[PDB]
């Protein structure tokens, strides 16, 4: 539950 | 696979190096993070196991940096949306996760990325990372002990 694991989740998954 | 369910399984340097490759990709729009674009930040970032091992292997640091810029360069452009992850990168993922579990690992890092691109030098395509591609596997596991004391991928204590 990274703080940082978000931010890189933020882009584009498909 | 799953993409998401490897991403989450990735170190605090790897993740940020990702991040930032998904940034630059964003700004130069640039459809996918290729393994050439995380490559680029990780070596960009810091001393981490890339770093460590180049230096104890003597890598021409300045070329591979130069030549992953000049590869970059020749990347289709598009539209500067937000980026999906290449097959590429996607397979890299996984080759890099089985690398790290089977080392009993809990975090993928840079070392194990490495150790999944020797067994598949066809998931990279500049050719100026010819000298990551020197390496094997049975030697990156012998160079823990080095890795450890050198390089930023450190657990803490």
């Amino acid at each position: 539950w990274d703080s940082v694991y978000a931010s890189l989740f933020e882009k584009i998954n498909l | 696979e799953n993409s998401a369910a490897l991403l989450r399984r990735l170190n605090h340097y790897c993740a940020r190096a990702l991040e930032g490759a998904a940034s630059l990709c964003q700004t130069r729009a640039h459809a996918e993070i290729t393994p050439e674009h995380w490559l680029l930040k990780l070596l960009e970032q810091g001393e981490g196991d890339l770093t460590v091992l180049g230096r104890r292997y003597d890598w021409d640091m300045d070329a591979i940096w130069q030549s992953l810029l000049g590869w970059l360069d020749n990347q289709p452009r598009s539209v500067r949306s937000r980026p999906q992850l290449a097959q590429s990168l996607n397979a890299l993922l996984k080759q890099a996760w089985m690398v790290a579990s089977l080392q009993g690992e809990e975090h993928i890092r840079s070392v194990h990325l490495l150790g999944a691109l020797t067994e598949n030098p066809h998931l990279v395509r500049c050719d100026g990372l010819w000298p990551l591609l020197t390496l094997s596997q049975s030697q990156l596991q012998r160079l823990s002990p080095l890795l450890d004391a050198q390089s930023d991928e450190c657990p803490e204590t």
